[PDB]
DNA sequence: AAAAAAAAAAAAAAAAAAAAAAAAAAAAAAAAAAAAAAAAAAAAAAAAA
DNA sequence: TTTTTTTTTTTTTTTTTTTTTTTTTTTTTTTTTTTTTTTTTTTTTTTTT
């Protein structure tokens, strides 16, 4: 039976509502702009915030979240109409324009555990971690055939009956003419869309402790396919649906369910920030107005809750900004990443600096001394066990590519692990091979490590070599080494205890009202949106209980994030005055007679020390947004290296 | 949409009257000559450069690159129709398949009945009687694609990708047309094979067995059938074209015919071919729809950028390269061109060039002495050991780079792994096998597993790998020269301890190395300032500071080294006493001192193969005394840092 | 001219074969998946001056 | 920091069950339609005094 719907009142109302929501030109044209923008950069999926739809038309919003395919096909018809109105040529260039969904899903925000059968055919938001991706396969959507006998060319379309009943006539691939003349397929004239299945598991830190994990199968269709890789924490929005079984004759009543993605997104910490023109204006104002002391303003504003360690904070800012990688014509490579090691007495807030960089930096990976063991730290090679083939698995330092590995308790890490990270800490790559596969994975990361000295506490009366239990090969590739020392000076105690007690009295405005306790318990998280994939920004923090009062402000965390993102892209070029100063500075550093007696070397001075002078000067110039590495930048680099590389041995 | 008779006339016209001045400026018909050559069965592969097609019909090149399988068939049709009129003699029947083609053609003529219209099935399939095979060379106006980004939108299109070959099956016969004979009739039955599997036919369809309504069971046979050399490889994304947090993606390349036996695992290649699907029917498919696997049907496979090929057969070059090779400072110029961004280490670079060139292998009365030079850079932290090793890896034609323990165990040796074409257990080599006749750069040699150090013993001297474990019982074949990098015993040379107590290598392994170089960096104002100026210039301009001689491009270095490689020189008798005296003197001073490494007959053999390499760099056929002098001098400079 | 006849000749009903149409219609076997457990090689951390 | 036993732990498989999928498959009645009879109701050529 083949009928057509002459009049579907519901479809008419739905399409009219969706086109009305999209036209948007009277209401500050946000989706008008979004559609012109997807036309511009040659996409065909429009990501629609359901909060905007809920504002403009709440009845559509409920219908769409609750009847996902009917409403989504209506909304994609409306979107194709809108694109054709804006541009008919682009609209005809694509057969289908898809709508992805975004925003706040009230009870439709689930995990693979709470995604139950009361959600079939509803739009849901599921968060989890990718356990297995499949290969990206093409699925034929339109097959073209040529008969050499009769010179005829035919074409046969295949509808997406992934979650609908498929009758066997729907999937017959034509091989013969009606006269039983052999057909031959035109592969370049046929249309294939690519297809991928992933499995999303409940995140290990969100699942109930001690229970086995729950997963959901997810279907990804064209332009959504390579969006996730195993081990990614993603958010998938799609329709939850029951897959058809194979034509049987007996059914057990059981259906495989699946999520048909309409949008996939990563952790929003690692995404390109949105930059309003006012933000770029503010950044330019900041950089131009304060240029000499902008670096110190950013540095002392780094971890405000940590008092002191101003040189450590300058170095950590340099790590957050980085040098510039050299890519020579013959393929030779020089790293622009800064590696920092903190060795110190117990409880001097070095685990806190590691954690701050974890919170702030994009693509920061945590690890502890024995939580990662070789293969878990760099890559791994396993066998697929279902295809028999070698498979590469990214470890911590590959996942931290263009990011930071924050290794804590670095000293308690085994010796083989540190040997393993030697090659990453200098070449920014992991060379891995079993016999069937060999690879050279990119791990362009900066390492921020915290260690404790031998004997637990630093001994003021012993050489830093005898007190840091690491060898010159490992130390030398840590381009800044800071001995964070617990001196029990009473005025220093005044300062620190005041700051600490002042941080233990602050209540967050509004949220806290006098006696509140923060915790929520395993439901309150899914009650509201995740602040990990969620979508006016000042420059300085207003005065508060964090600081008493003075004539020097505190850069806002959000503004600092935007500023550092902008400045990290800069590639300041070393000038000749800087080059001469750095060269002579390094030559002076190497010669020990310049440095006093009773002063030992924390780490050796090698050509790596020269490279790090260059890297630190470049990062400083990035902070000023200079585009040139001037003499002030070189001086700041040299003074940081001078502070770090020498320690006074007492007696 | 378009008419393929007209397209066939277009491609015929291209093949017949395209000309170029390639033959020394003489105007040749580029493809008519090849039609002659493969009409006389002196050639199998016809590589149709699409740049040539684009000179006079870019719309045709667009059509080709958009369907690319219709047009491969069209080009094969057109050349098959053009061959009879390019045949100027009678083929000598060099093959056994040729006899079958000739007998089939002669029988068809014999029972011709030219005016009688025979059934469409009563004919020879085209593929059964071709003997040639036609391939495209992608237009250069097509920018190469990245393996990750070759997706469903490019199915059926001609694309060019480049990556490392990770895995190649063995060449094995793929059935193209299955031939059957009957037990009743005397006709042959042909079954062209397109799928990865086929059901063999049972009953014959010939005219006689239909007239007689006889049983007519047919029998599949290899003798009349058409096979093609088939080979499946896996190719992998290059490192500098992978997204940030990702691992490289593979693609299956199906290589058949004359493109087989080009790529070996470890090769950097550029593959031109059609991205094509394999129906993937059969599974308990979760999803309804015609899902399929993908592969690149290889048309042109080109090794490149470290494993460049054609230059080897193109040793003839400009008069320039004649004049530089003739020059006396050629050895110094080649040594200086090794990693020009690294400052200093002039003698280290000379030794590295010797390792690249290598000595001559001897095979006297069944007792093999290998000409490989093995070098260990035993150095302080941050003296550019890893940079030199990484450079040598990027330079040498068959080079694998290995750091501490990512490539340990079977990552150096072989392993047995399942295949797919036959489903049995194939043996896959690791770094020492992937570098079988090249260099294996072992970084962090001192932090290497003891099992791997033992394997390196047996590789370095016997140039094999003996495995007698459970799944594997083989002697692999590992003719590589080992370039090792290590730190002294405690990460830095300690002058208060003895030389071997710093090296921390046993005498046996220390003797495995023809040149073991100590690299200490004592500070000093002048040299540190010069090193800093070099390094800061490299940072400033992404190049080394200019010097008197421009360093050779890595292509020229490869060509010069390769041209040196086939220059086996002989040690003359007139040098026997000089070499023996040098060895004896070296041997005596080894135990006269109290700070000397183990010395043995291997020290003589090191002198001898180093001097052979030096003679080879001068393109001479006998070793002179200056080569032995340079070998001696490099052997002292290896430990000069101790002073 | 009408009066018996004595046929057509139309209808209803029957037969009466054809020749086409219509109507009935689960259980047995297999394979794949996912899970286990087991021989082997391989990679860790306790031993001592 | 050279040697050395538990420990896994990734890889080979094998089992192995449970579940979903796969594979197999004419005969027999009924009915309409056509072409025949057959009793009965006319009706159209026969003749007389
Ligand atoms: N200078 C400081 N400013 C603010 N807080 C501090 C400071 N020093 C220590 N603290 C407090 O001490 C507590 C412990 O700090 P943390 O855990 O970072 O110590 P640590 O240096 O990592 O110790 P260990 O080396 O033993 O791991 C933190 O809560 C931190 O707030
Ligand atoms: N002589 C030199 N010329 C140029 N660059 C140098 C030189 N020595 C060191 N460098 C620079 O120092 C950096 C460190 O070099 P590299 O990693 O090769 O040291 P290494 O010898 O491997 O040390 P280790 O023994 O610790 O592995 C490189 O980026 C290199 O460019
Ligand atoms: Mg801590
Ligand atoms: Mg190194
Ligand atoms: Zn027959």
């Amino acid at each position: 039976a083949g009928t057509v719907v002459l009049d579907d009142v519901e479809l008419r109302e739905a399409q009219r509502d969706y086109l009305d929501f999209l036209d948007d030109e009277e209401d500050q044209g946000i989706y008008q702009s979004k559609v012109r923008e997807l036309i511009s950069d040659n996409q065909y999926r429009l990501i629609v915030n359901v909060n905007d739809l809920r504002r403009k038309n709440e009845k559509r919003a409920n219908r769409l979240l609750n009847n996902a395919f009917e409403e989504l096909v209506a909304f994609q018809r409306a979107l194709k109409d809108f694109v054709a109105s804006i541009d008919a040529t682009y609209a005809k260039q694509y057969e289908e324009f898809y709508v992805g969904l975004e925003g706040s899903f009230g009870s439709k925000h689930v995990s693979p555990r709470t995604l139950t059968s009361c959600f079939l055919s509803c739009v849901v938001c599921v968060e989890g971690i990718v356990t297995k991706c499949s290969l990206v396969r093409p699925k034929v959507v339109r097959s073209v055939h040529y008969c050499p006998a009769t010179k005829k060319t035919i074409e046969r379309r295949y509808s997406d009956l992934t979650t609908l009943v498929a009758f066997p006539s729907s999937s017959v691939y034509p091989t013969k003419d009606e006269e039983n003349n052999p057909l031959e397929t035109e592969y370049g004239l046929s249309v294939y869309k690519d297809h991928q299945t992933i499995t999303i598991q409940e995140m290990p830190e969100k699942a109930p402790a001690g229970q086995l994990p729950r997963s959901v199968d997810v279907i990804l269709d064209d332009d959504l396919v390579d969006k996730a890789k195993p081990g990614d924490r993603v958010q998938v929005v799609g329709t939850y649906r029951c897959l058809p079984g194979k034509k049987g004759g007996y059914t057990s009543g059981t259906f495989r369910t699946v999520l048909i993605a309409c949008n996939v997104k990563q952790m929003s910490k690692d995404a390109q920030p949105s930059f309003s023109a006012e933000d770029i204006a503010k950044i330019k104002k900041f950089s131009k107005t304060r240029s000499k002391d902008i670096f110190d303003q950013l540095a002392k504003s780094l971890a405000p809750s940590i008092h002191g360690h101003d040189y450590v904070k300058k170095a950590i800012l340099c790590l957050l900004l980085g040098g510039v990688e050299r890519d020579l014509e013959n393929g030779s490579h020089i790293r622009g990443d800064i590696n920092i090691l903190l060795i110190g007495d117990p409880s001097v807030a070095k685990s806190q600096l590691l954690r701050y960089v974890l919170c702030t930096a994009p693509r920061a990976i945590p690890t502890t001394g024995r939580g990662s063991s070789g293969v878990g730290l760099t890559a791994a090679v396993t066998t697929d066990q279902e295809t028999g083939e070698r498979r590469l698995e990214a470890g911590a330092m590959v996942l931290a590519d263009r990011g930071v590995v924050c290794i804590d308790e670095f000293d308690k890490m085994s010796d083989m692990d540190r040997t393993a990270i030697h090659e990453v800490m200098e070449q920014g790559r992991v060379t891995i091979a079993k016999a069937g596969i060999h690879a050279r994975l990119n791990a362009r990361c900066s390492v921020l490590a915290a260690a404790n000295p031998v004997y637990g506490r630093y001994d003021q009366y012993k050489t830093p070599m005898e007190n840091i239990g690491l060898q010159d090969s490992l130390l030398s590739r840590f381009d800044l080494l800071f001995i964070m020392l617990d001196q029990m000076d009473p005025e220093q105690d005044r300062e620190i205890s005041d700051h600490v007690l002042r941080m233990h009295r602050y209540r967050a405005p509004g949220e806290q009202d006098g006696d509140a306790m923060p915790l929520g318990s395993a439901v309150d998280i899914l009650a509201t949106d995740d602040p990990n994939f969620s979508q006016i920004y000042e420059k300085h923090d207003n005065l508060l209980h964090g600081t008493k009062k003075k004539k020097e402000k505190m850069v806002s965390a959000a503004f600092m994030k935007k500023y550092i993102h902008v400045a990290k892209i800069i590639k300041p070029v070393l000038t000749q005055e800087s080059a001469t100063y750095i060269a002579e500075e390094y030559s002076r550093l190497r010669s020990q007679d310049s440095m006093s007696s009773d002063t030992a070397r924390t780490s050796p001075v090698t050509a790596r020390t020269l490279e790090t002078l260059i890297r630190l000067a470049t990062a400083h110039a990035k902070a000023r947004m200079s585009k040139t590495v001037d003499l002030q930048d070189a001086e700041e680099a040299v003074e940081l290296v001078q502070y770090a590389y020498f320690k006074k041995v007492l007696e | 949409l378009k008419d393929y008779a007209l397209e066939k006339e277009k491609v015929k016209k291209f093949l017949q009257e395209f000309y170029q001045d390639d033959e020394l400026g003489k105007k040749q018909f580029k493809y008519g000559n090849q039609l002659v050559r493969l009409a006389h069965r002196e050639q199998v592969a016809l590589y149709v450069d699409l740049d040539d097609v684009a000179e006079d019909d870019p719309e045709l090149v667009d059509s080709i690159c958009e369907n690319a399988r219709r047009y491969a068939k069209l080009f094969a049709d057109a050349v098959q129709e053009l061959l009879p009129q390019y045949k100027e003699r009678e083929v000598v029947n060099k093959d056994v398949l040729d006899v079958y083609i000739e007998h089939r053609l002669m029988m068809e003529q014999r029972s011709r009945d030219p005016g009688m219209v025979r059934s469409p099935q009563n004919q020879y399939p085209a593929e059964l009687m071709r003997r040639f095979e036609l391939y495209f060379q992608g237009p250069s106006s097509n920018k190469p694609r990245v393996i990750r980004e070759v997706r469903a939108d490019s199915v059926g299109k001609l694309v060019t990708v480049r990556g490392i070959v990770t895995r190649v099956s063995e060449v094995k016969p793929k059935m193209v047309v299955a031939t059957y004979t009957c037990d009743q009739c005397g006709a042959e039955t042909y079954q062209p094979i397109q799928s990865p599997t086929f059901m063999p036919l049972i009953m014959c369809p010939s005219q006689e067995c239909q007239t007689n309504r006889s049983g007519g069971r047919l029998y599949l046979q290899t003798r009349g059938s058409r096979f093609i050399k088939f080979q499946e490889m896996k190719m992998q994304e290059h490192s500098d074209q992978v997204p940030v947090g990702n691992i490289p993606r593979s693609i299956t390349v199906l290589v058949e015919g004359e493109n087989t036996r080009i790529a070996q695992p470890g090769d950097h290649v550029s593959v031109t071919g059609i991205f094509l699907p394999i129906l993937r029917t059969g599974f308990r498919q979760v999803v309804q729809g015609l899902l399929s696997e993908t592969y690149l049907e290889a048309h042109r496979i080109v090794k490149m950028n470290k494993s460049e090929d054609d230059e080897s057969g193109a040793g003839e070059l400009t008069r320039e390269e004649l004049r530089q090779i003739a020059e006396e400072d050629f050895y110094e110029k080649l040594a200086a061109s090794i990693a020009p961004e690294i400052y200093g280490h002039e003698d280290v670079k000379k030794a590295l060039l010797l390792l690249l060139v290598g000595g001559v292998d001897q095979s006297p009365r069944g007792m093999k002495i290998r000409g490989n030079i093995n070098i260990c850079l035993m150095g302080d932290p941050g003296v550019a050991k890893s940079q030199l090793l990484s450079y040598i890896d990027r330079l040498a034609p068959r080079s694998q780079y290995t750091t501490g323990r990512g490539s340990s165990g079977v990552g150096l040796t072989a392993a047995v792994l399942r295949d797919s074409v036959s489903g049995e257990l194939t043996l896959e080599g690791g770094a020492l096998v992937l570098a079988d006749q090249g260099v294996c750069c072992i970084d962090e040699f001192d932090k290497m597993a003891e099992a791997d150090r033992t394997a390196i013993h047996e590789v370095m001297e016997q140039q094999t790998i003996s495995i007698a474990k459970a799944g594997i019982l083989t002697t692999l074949n590992a003719r590589c020269s080992i370039l090792a990098a290590a730190n002294p015993a405690y990460g830095r040379y300690n002058p208060r301890r003895s030389l071997e107590q710093n090296i921390q290598l046993p005498a046996a392994l220390l003797s495995r190395f023809d040149l073991l170089w100590l690299i200490q960096d004592r500070p000093d104002r002048d040299n540190d300032l010069r090193l800093a100026q070099h390094i800061t210039y490299v940072h400033q301009h992404s190049r080394q500071p200019p010097s008197q001689f421009e360093p050779l491009d890595m292509k020229l270095m490869r060509r010069y080294i390769a041209m040196c490689r086939e220059k086996q020189p002989m040690v003359p008798e007139s040098l026997a006493d000089y070499i023996t005296a040098a060895y004896v003197e070296m041997r005596r001073e080894a135990w006269a001192s109290k700070d000397a490494t183990y010395t043995s007959a291997r020290t003589l053999l090191a002198i001898l193969r180093l001097s052979t390499a030096l003679a080879r760099l001068r393109m001479v056929d006998v070793v002179e005394k200056e080569d032995v002098n340079e070998a001696i001098r490099l052997m002292e400079m290896s430990k000069d840092s101790l002073l």
